[PDB]
């Protein structure tokens, strides 16, 4: 909250998640997930992302 | 947008980025200049709030208003208590339960030990500050007293730096058309007398003689900028005329430019810069457009040659109303001296100039004198102290002195002019028609040889009034040479400064004769000279007569005895109009 | 003729006096040029024989041996300290264009006076130098505009430490020279920069009158409608009869920094 | 934990071992020194009772 308010402009790269393998199992020999829950602030892109998918 | 930071950050919300990009598209396609376009940080939030509170089916207009006010008071008391993260207990304490489906309230739940708790929170601290400002603006366990003045002084000290943004958003909201739009959106009338209260606060701050506790000049500029109300800005900026501002960001440039443009009662302005020409271009353009300006203090600013070129281009505008401009220690040189000469020859409003600590050089002075000798040159007073000049440019200096009809006072001390340079200047200053009045050779390395030439100048020119020769070891021979001319009735000098002149007790009789005869001089400063107790006694003996028309004598840095101090005090009290400054 | 051999860095023959920068009651300063090296330095000479009791000059030389090691951006550089010509010889950095004593006189010519921004920019550096030397237990004996120098780049260099320009409250009712005497001198210097004049000017130039003026701590407050309230009160705190009433060097430095920001 | 005995013994109950291991995980990932961390024998029982009822 506070930093992003200030500028949050510092170099803070992260590891991104992809979209095609959102339902794939965590490991490689487990069971695939059967529910995902997108959550975000109000008007942040939930519906547009659903339409894009 | 990238210029503004409070927006660049909150531009992650895609809706709040669209709300700001369509806003610029409107100006772009409605025949307007974005370079002068403004994007206040409060309009974005107003539009965001309006877009979010879409009526989800006609139901509970009063309910929506009440829940918005409850959330608003929540934000207000949270900002007062530094409550970044609220809790269900506080949300119940404030009129709230459900309904408000996390538009600006995201239930982030934190697990500690064995179980996790709610810990409601706002989408962002700036958003919460905006909601606190809306709580203040809007019209009605107890949340912080709605005293706008109380919040204002809390923003004015008391270590509440976390109120600048709430005040800024209050100013953004008190906007007339924006306030009306919010009223039409939420079906709730607003109070405008808060605007007059804020105006009276700004009046107090301006009638505080640069009190700059916290709500300093730049902070008030930012507040008015976010206000964006033209009439209010005009009516409020009138108390500013003495303004001292410094810039560190493009946002500072824009705020200062808009505030100055809206200012109608501005005379004295001092501007500083940190870390240029691109933003300074517009800043100085707005300054030149201003028609009530009188002063421009650019001292202690690394303007550079490009900066000086931009400044002279701006000053060349026919509407320029700048009378005084001080450029001390601005990193100027001969190259910018060309444009300075162009400005001097073109503009007919310039009156005085000080370029102390400027790397003018012989070439710089050569370029400068070209403008000075122009018929349109109306400059009167020039300061070039410590300009690294030498006697080489003294030829051009004397030519300009004998040519210009307005240049009167010139002070070029702290330069290696030398005896030859002083003689060159004197050969032209001796002209009785010469307009030179006050001459300063501060620490110019003058000797007794130029003393005779200066005496000839004093006897010939009748327009010289004040003479400063500090830093020159004239000696007793030079003192006598000067006295020979200043005793001449044609001498019209009034003040003579000769400190650090390397004067011994021999010049005591010279100065006694000058005191007994000279009928024009009024002030004599001679400190940093070991004239002696004998000299002081003889001078006081001559002074006790009623024939001493002089009024000021300065013997500072002279060390005497108790007897001499008592005699000096007795003389000063016997002649109250004649003052002798000899403090320890 | 036969100039003194140019072997070491402590000799008059190794210096060429271009001119006399000034002549104080205690020292005479000339713009010398190191022949061996080839840079323009300041050569200050004091007649040790006059006020040479043999109990102060030896300690003065021993202590001034420490001073070249004093390396701060805001303090004059101490090059040499020796004895020659029956008087001392101190080689230091030369800052002629920058001299608050001349700057105040030049500004007094114009009705408009110095700006708060510039005074703060210089005062932060002055506080930095004072704190840096005090933290090593070393003090500026006398702080005055005539001994505070600046440069073209905007840096403020503290001059060589020496009735003085500023009479400390501890000097009056003489008991010693405390760390707060430097604070008092610095506050008086702030007042002098602010008003172009020291806080103890007046027609009554008698020692008793000025001493009682210092004791009562009565001065014409700086122009409120041109200087800041916090600065006008900081000068008041630094100018106080009580030794501990004066805020510490670190305190004044911190406030100066927060204002320069 | 092994330093404390009254806990090492009652750590056979898997729930009462999880209640003590998550407690240390919180300190470990909340920027704190476990070498100076404390694990009082009564907090574990309070959390156990709360989880049970
Ligand atoms: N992927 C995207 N790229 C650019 N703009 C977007 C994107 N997604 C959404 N937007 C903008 O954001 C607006 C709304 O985004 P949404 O995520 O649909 O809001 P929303 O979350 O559906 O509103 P709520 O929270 O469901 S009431 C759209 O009108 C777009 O202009
Ligand atoms: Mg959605």
């Amino acid at each position: 909250l506070l930093a992003i308010g200030k500028t949050k402009t510092c170099e803070s790269p992260v590891s991104p998640i992809k979209m095609e393998l959102l339902f794939d199992p965590d490991d490689e020999h487990s069971e695939p997930v059967h529910t995902v829950v997108f959550q975000g602030a109000a008007g942040i892109g939930k519906t547009i992302l659903a339409r894009k998918m | 947008i990238q210029e503004n930071e409070v927006l660049f950050t909150m531009c992650f919300i895609p809706l709040v980025c669209w709300i700001v990009c369509t806003g610029l598209k409107q100006q772009m396609e409605s025949g307007k200049s974005l370079a002068q376009t403004s994007k206040t940080t409060t309009a974005v939030y107003v539009f965001f709030l309006s877009s979010l509170l879409q009526p989800r089916g006609g139901s509970q207009e009063h309910g929506l208003c009440a829940h918005l006010w409850g959330l608003c008071s929540l934000a207000a008391d949270g900002i007062w208590n530094q409550k970044i993260l609220f809790e269900e207990s506080d949300l119940r304490n404030h009129g709230l339960q459900k309904a408000d489906v996390s538009a600006f309230l995201r239930m982030n739940l934190f697990q500690k030990e064995v179980d996790c708790e709610k810990f409601y929170s706002f989408i962002h601290m700036t958003f919460q500050e905006f909601f606190a400002a809306m709580y203040y603006l809007l019209e009605e366990l107890k949340l912080p007293s709605r005293d706008v003045t109380v919040l204002l002084e809390n923003y004015g000290k008391f270590e509440k730096g976390y109120l600048i943004f709430v005040v800024r958003f209050l100013f953004g909201l008190v906007n007339q058309e924006r306030t009306s739009y919010l009223e039409k959106k939420l079906s709730c009338k607003i109070s405008q007398q808060i605007r007059l209260e804020l105006l009276k606060w700004i009046e107090v701050k301006a009638k505080a003689k640069k009190l700059q506790i916290q709500p300093s000049q730049l902070e008030l500029f930012y507040c008015l900028y976010e206000m964006q109300e033209e009439d209010f800005v005009q009516r409020a900026m009138d108390y500013f005329p003495k303004i001292e501002i410094n810039l560190s960001t493009r946002m500072d440039h824009m705020v200062s430019s808009f505030c100055i443009e809206n200012c109608h009662r501005v005379e004295s302005l001092s501007l500083g810069f940190l870390h240029t020409s691109s933003f300074c271009r517009g800043l100085f353009s707005v300054l030149s457009t201003s028609q009530s300006l009188t002063e421009l203090d650019l001292s202690d600013n690394s303007l550079g040659d490009p900066g000086m070129r931009v400044l002279c281009e701006t000053l060349q505008h026919p509407g320029c109303n700048i009378r005084r401009l001080w450029l001390g220690r601005c990193g100027l040189s001969h190259e910018c001296c060309f444009d300075i000469s162009l400005v001097l020859s073109s503009n007919q409003k310039l009156v005085e100039l000080d370029l102390s600590d400027n790397a003018l050089g012989d070439f710089g002075i050569r370029l400068l004198c070209v403008g000075l000798k122009h018929l349109l040159c109306n400059l009167k007073k020039l300061w070039l102290v410590s300009c690294c000049l030498t006697s080489a440019c003294c030829q051009d200096l004397a030519s300009v002195l004998s040519t210009s009809h307005s240049l009167t006072r010139l002070y070029v001390g702290e330069n290696a002019l030398g005896d030859s340079g002083v003689a060159i200047l004197c050969e032209k200053a001796k002209n009785p028609q010469c307009n030179l009045q006050k001459l300063g050779l501060v620490n110019s390395g003058l000797t007794s040889v130029c003393c005779s030439a200066l005496s000839s100048v004093l006897s010939t020119n009748q327009n010289l009034t004040h003479l400063y020769l500090r830093g020159n070891t004239l000696g007793d021979k030079g003192i006598k040479l000067l006295c020979e001319g200043l005793l001449h009735p044609d001498c019209k000098l009034q003040v003579l400064e000769l400190d650090n002149c390397n004067l011994t007790s021999h010049c005591c009789w010279d100065l006694s004769t000058l005191l007994t005869s000279s009928q024009s001089l009024r002030k004599l400063s001679l400190g940093n000279n070991d004239l002696g107790d004998l000299g002081v006694m003889m001078f006081c003996e001559v002074l006790k007569q009623q024939s001493c028309l002089l009024q000021n004598l300065g013997l500072s840095e002279m060390y005497f005895n108790y007897e001499t101090k008592s005699a000096l005090e007795t003389l000063q009290e016997e002649k109250p109009e004649l003052t002798v400054v000899f403090e320890p | 003729k036969a100039l003194r051999p140019d072997m070491g860095y402590n000799t008059l023959a190794n210096f060429r006096i271009e001119k006399k920068i000034g002549r104080g009651q205690f020292s005479e300063v000339y713009r010398a040029a190191c022949l061996l090296d080839g840079v323009p330095v300041a050569l200050k000479k004091v007649q040790i024989f006059d006020l040479m009791d043999a109990k102060a000059r030896a300690d003065c030389i021993k202590e001034i041996d420490l001073l070249k090691q004093l390396n701060h951006p805001n303090v004059i550089k101490y090059y040499a300290s020796f004895i020659e010509d029956n008087e001392l010889n101190i080689v230091l950095e030369l800052a002629d264009a920058g001299d608050l004593s001349r700057m105040i006189k030049h500004f007094k010519k114009q009705k408009r006076l110095i700006p708060e921004r510039t005074v703060w920019k210089y005062f932060v550096q002055l506080c930095s130098a004072l704190e840096h030397m005090h933290s090593r237990r070393v003090m500026h004996r006398d702080i005055k505009p005539a001994n505070v120098f600046i440069t073209a780049t905007g840096v403020v260099k503290l001059g060589d430490l020496g009735t003085p320009y500023y009479m400390s409250p501890e000097r009056i009712h003489e008991n010693g020279y405390n760390f707060k005497s430097d604070i008092w001198s610095l506050g008086c210097l702030l007042y002098e920069m602010a008003a172009l004049q020291s806080p103890f000017y007046g027609d009554k130039m008698n020692l008793y009158s000025l001493c009682k003026k210092i004791e009562q701590c009565d001065y014409p407050p700086l122009p409120s409608d041109h200087y800041s309230e916090e600065l006008r009160q900081l000068v008041n705190m630094c100018i106080n009869p009580d030794p501990e009433k004066r805020p510490d060097v670190t305190y004044v430095y911190d406030v100066a920094k927060r204002m320069h920001a």
